[PDB]
């Protein structure tokens, strides 16, 4: 059962100060290897709001940043420090689990 | 002779191919297929009497049995005979791929 | 091409496989008796004794109304020639003693299993006359469950067990034939054909046209037209692409059996098409049905030309046949 | 796969061959047959769930659609796969003869 | 229908029903006639020694037992007495399938 993920590149949306959002990605695909998991990155800045969802190896880093919580089965937005713009990252190992982004279960 | 044209032209109570739309995500759960999001998978349906498109000899024998024995529950069933592959477009990673899923669309129905 | 009488060189032979007994009688008067009696009176021809096949392949089965047969049976295997009976039993019970009173100088090659463990064979001197043999059998064992006089064939199917629809006492008649006790004969029927002069190719197109499949005037029912595809020699094996164009206006059920041949096989016929068991499928058989196939020697060549099943290797028209044989040489 | 051996060996609610006695004179109306007076023409019957002997890709697609849409009335049917001839004896004039009526006995069933 | 007739085709065989209005041929052989032109024929012979019943697929044009057929179109085998000296002789012919199976001498009860 190969894992399914959204493989859209950097896009623009209106997800800011919201409890949940949708990736709005029209591409659903099988990653190259079943070991890979879906990873979502949020890097909003003063220029514009940016987000991305791709496949990535759980043990490999993205942009020289280690995804320590890649083993989680659900994509939970966790803050990561980065110069220039704030970093938010999540990863998930089930099928098509990066379609919807959940910032926090608090409601 | 029970092709798509014959059954789609007018109503036919006996074994015929009937139009049916299959949406992958909603119907089959195949969330791995990007294009097409749905297609037409017609289905065969309709009782088979003696005077109809029976293919083999066993079908004719069973039809005769049912004709001489109404309450028997044994009769040939309307089943696919001509199948056409469905063109699909699916992504692996960032790579698009065009495939022809073999035997996905029903074009003709027989009685067996 | 030109249609001419075919010879051994023609790639398709048009044998006819028929089941017949010269005479016989089946009697139910052995239910009371402890042992069933099956008597076979074989007949030979005037041909050379050396040319006569010394081997017989007596098949034993239970009748359709009996799942397994558990009852002592005595088989009287009478023939005016010394024979070896290659028995082949199916669905017969184990441990029940059985007797085979064969003619003098005849040996029975029982198959392996429990059957050969409780089978006694005795060579005797049965008379070469139907009435005398039946009288001897009746005197020795009361009543015969079955008697059949038949020509010496390669295969002789016998279905044991008493059927109560049979007459109480045996009465031999020429016009009697029950599907239990019969023989299997292959008669090479004459037919026309022609072979197109072609260079050796991996693609072969054989067109087979059949006029009359069976002698019954009720030809609304399918008949099995068994096609044998075997090489000229088993070793070395041959891998090829066969395109069998089969045509018969009357309804038939062309059955394709291939042995010791590899490759890709396609069959095109307006009637039904079938294949044998997994032991009978030596090639990647794929069936193809087209009701547009014509029914003449001329039109069929044009049909092959139009449909791309070219070049046409061989053509064979058989007025009456049902056991086509296909010999491929190399 | 679903041959007579397995179906007669153990009762199965799914698509399987079931014993049936086709009586020539009484049922088929064929008075021209002298022997056998009636034979065993097993008939295929039984629903086809997705976890079963599904042969074609369209069969799997229809099974999935039926599973995810129970109120559809469209599903693969139980039909013969391998059929075996029946040897009969009939009289022409005063001469009996043996014919092999092909495709009359069902040996195995399939879902399609 | 151009299909050949179905007729009982037992040769001369002994029966038990004598002089009765109706009887069954009790012939275990039902045969498709050799030629499509043929029709079913039944011949009942009665002697002081033994009684016999014969059934055949016979051409209506050709006379059987030197006797011409005048009822080939009959749906059922209307048995008719003939004038064979000495022995009692009845013959009938019909064209329905297995029509010679049932023999009727008189329709009256």
């Amino acid at each position: 059962f190969p894992q399914l993920c959204k493989f859209c590149d950097v896009r623009f949306s209106t997800c800011d100060n919201q409890k949940s959002c949708m990736s709005n990605c029209s591409i659903t695909s099988i990653c190259e290897k079943p070991q890979e998991v879906c990873v979502a990155v949020w890097r909003k800045n003063d220029e514009n709001i940016t987000l991305e969802t791709v496949c990535h190896d759980p043990k490999l880093p993205y942009h020289d940043f280690i995804l320590e919580d890649a083993a989680s089965p659900k994509c939970i937005m966790k803050e990561k420090k980065k110069p220039g713009e704030t970093f938010f990252m999540c990863s998930c190992s089930s099928d098509e689990c990066n379609d919807n982004i959940i910032f926090s279960e608090e409601y | 002779a029970l092709d798509t044209n014959y059954c789609f032209s007018s109503t036919e109570k006996n074994c015929c191919v009937r139009q049916l739309y299959i949406d992958f995500r909603k119907d089959l759960g195949w969330k791995w297929i990007h294009e097409p999001k749905g297609y037409h998978a017609n289905f065969c349906l309709g009782p088979c009497p003696y005077i109809w498109s029976l293919d083999t000899q066993y079908s004719k024998v069973l039809a005769l049995y049912n004709q001489h024995n109404p309450g028997a529950s044994a009769a040939p069933c309307c089943v696919p005979q001509a199948l056409e592959p469905l063109p699909i477009v699916y992504y692996v990673g960032r790579k698009p791929k065009v495939e022809q899923l073999s035997n996905m669309i029903v074009r003709s129905c027989k009685c067996s | 091409c030109e249609l001419s009488p075919i010879n051994a060189s023609h790639p398709v032979q048009a044998l006819m496989e028929s089941f017949t007994v010269l005479s016989g009688c089946a009697s139910r008067g052995t239910t009371g008796l402890p042992r069933e009696v099956h008597v076979l009176n074989l007949r030979s021809t005037d041909q050379g004794p050396g040319q006569r096949q010394r081997e017989v392949t007596l098949h034993l089965n239970p009748i359709a109304s009996v799942h397994t047969h558990h009852k002592p049976i005595v088989f009287l295997l009478n023939s005016p020639q010394p024979l070896v009976w290659h028995l082949k039993t199916e669905r017969l019970a184990a441990g029940v003693p059985r007797l085979f009173l064969v003619s003098e100088g005849s040996v029975v090659q029982f198959p392996s299993g429990n059957f050969s463990l409780t089978a006694e064979t005795e060579e005797r001197n049965f008379p070469q006359e139907n009435e005398h043999l039946l009288r001897w059998a009746q005197k020795e064992y009361g009543a015969v469950t079955s008697f059949t006089e038949l020509k010496i064939a390669r295969n002789i199917y016998i279905k044991v067990g008493e059927d109560q629809v049979f007459p109480p006492t045996c009465n031999i008649g020429k016009n009697f034939l029950s599907l239990n006790y019969l023989a299997e004969y292959l008669q090479p029927k004459a037919a026309e054909g022609c072979v197109l002069p072609s260079q050796p190719h991996e693609k072969e197109v054989h067109i087979i046209e059949l006029i009359t499949p069976s002698s019954n005037p009720y030809s609304a029912f399918q008949v099995d037209i068994i096609v044998d595809i075997r090489p000229a020699q088993e070793d070395p094996e041959v891998v090829k692409n066969l395109v069998l164009i089969l045509k018969c206006k009357k309804s038939v059920n062309w059955v394709i059996k291939s042995f010791d041949v590899k490759g890709n096989l396609k069959v095109i016929a307006p009637n039904s098409i079938g294949f044998g068991k997994e032991s009978e499928r030596s090639m990647t058989m794929t069936k193809l049905v087209r009701d547009d196939i014509p029914s003449t020697q001329e039109n069929l060549m044009k049909w092959a030309l139009d449909n791309g099943y070219r070049p046409v290797t061989s053509y064979t028209m058989a007025p009456v046949a049902n056991r086509f044989h296909l010999r491929l040489e190399n």
